[PDB]
């Protein structure tokens, strides 16, 4: 079995 | 406002990776 | 945004998981 | 502006992550 | 101020991410 999806995508920055 | 851009197109791409995230863990479960 | 952003803390500790389970029966 | 730059390396990363999710789901339609 | 610790955090847990990409990729690679 393959590794899961990669990680959720990160949030745009804010600031 | 592109800001609110980013923010929207960043939300917009959840509904696909949950899927594939739940996908990959049923086929999991039976293997 | 905040709660956007707390369900994703969420979601990655949800994948980290599923990495944790991955490697484990590999 | 310091946020600019900012929101420059996140449509960097962007980019890559969907790469990885195209490459990723194709070698999972396979698998099955 | 709250915003520079906002920018703080964030390329904190930005970079922390990046580096779960790359091990991810490594990991996927691998498995191919």
């Amino acid at each position: 079995l393959l590794t899961p999806p990669p990680p959720p995508l990160f949030p745009p920055p804010f600031f | 406002d592109t800001l609110d851009e980013a923010e929207r197109q960043w939300k917009a791409e959840f509904h696909r990776w949950s899927s594939y995230m739940v996908h990959w863990k049923n086929q999991f479960d039976h293997y």
